[PDB]
């Protein structure tokens, strides 16, 4: 996350951190419940063995509250290509169920015509992560969080040197010096209604991080809720 | 207006039946009474930032 502020104890309950082999984060991820990790399939490439860790805010030392579950299904949209990233979107079947508690909640699903209609019209949502703090800088060992408004999709497609496809929407800032990065991938975006939090994306990708006229690209999330549902009964 | 009205006074899901509002909620919240209000039905609800 480029700028921001630190995740404060429980205000990210439901935030997910995939570890390779040398127990170091790559990507981000969303508990949906306690079985089901919501992630990004480009992030599947980037490791060869993986687990996922949760209620964690600072990796550099042992809280107390963290968890770590291996995977048991991977479950990848068959429709994700490398070359555009359309359809980045995975879930993961936990072999142990997660225990909820401090620091380790899920986020909610929301129904995809309120959603759209309701959340996503709204001014901003939330972003997540332990990625790079700086575009050219390493990943963060603390836990951020970052208020990105929602982009025009007429705006951002015109910005974008890639297309934008129905399944993805921008948010971010035009110039401004803040927006999710590397690491942060296929980790929350989520949007408050009335103090409840719902997911709304999923990190996917962005021409280098917080650049000015750049902005940062997500997964429809409520263009595969269907989807999502399916993918949780097996 | 209905539900583009403050979301029909809905605590989360709105939805327009017959010129009518009707709320609903998501897993592990249960409509309460009012038929409005989301009530959780255990610890931990989804959405929710733990605060103890
Ligand atoms: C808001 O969330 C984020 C914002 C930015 C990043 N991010 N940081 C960095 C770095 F730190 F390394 F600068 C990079 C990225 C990133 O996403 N890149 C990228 C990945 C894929 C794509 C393609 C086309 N590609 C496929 C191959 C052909 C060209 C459109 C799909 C275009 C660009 C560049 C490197 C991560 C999350
Ligand atoms: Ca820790």
């Amino acid at each position: 996350i480029v700028g921001g502020q630190e995740c404060k104890d429980g205000e990210c309950p439901w935030q997910a951190l995939l570890i390779n082999e040398e127990n170091e984060g790559f990507c981000g991820g969303t508990i949906l419940s306690e079985f089901y990790i919501l992630t990004a399939a480009h992030c599947l490439y980037q490791a060869k063995r993986f687990k996922v860790r949760v209620g964690d805010r600072n990796t550099e030392q042992e809280e107390g509250g963290e968890a770590v579950h291996e995977v048991e299904v991977v479950i990848k949209h068959n429709r994700f290509t490398k070359e555009t990233y359309d359809f980045d979107i995975a879930v993961l079947r936990l072999k142990t169920p997660i225990t909820f508690r401090m620091n380790v909640a899920p986020a909610c699903l929301p129904e995809r015509d309120w959603a759209e209609s309701t959340l996503m019209t709204q001014k901003t949502g939330i972003v997540s992560g332990f990625g790079r703090t700086h575009e050219k800088g390493r990943q963060s060992t603390r836990l951020k969080m970052l208020e990105v408004p929602y982009v025009d999709r007429n705006s951002c497609k015109l910005s974008s040197s890639f297309i934008i496809t129905q399944n993805m929407f921008c948010a971010g800032y035009d110039t401004k010096q803040e927006d999710a990065c590397q690491g942060d991938s296929g980790g929350p975006h989520v949007t408050r209604f009335k103090d409840t939090y719902f997911v709304t994306g999923i990190v996917s990708w962005g021409e280098g991080c917080a650049r000015k006229g750049k902005y940062g690209i997500y997964t429809k999330v409520t263009a595969f809720l269907k989807w999502i549902d399916r993918s949780m009964k097996t | 207006k209905l539900c583009s009205l403050d979301n029909g006074d809905c605590d989360q899901f709105c939805h327009e039946e017959q010129n009518s509002v009707v709320c609903s909620c998501a897993r592990g919240y249960t409509l309460a009474d009012n038929g409005k209000a989301c009530i959780p039905t255990g610890p931990y609800p989804c959405g929710k930032q733990t605060l103890e």
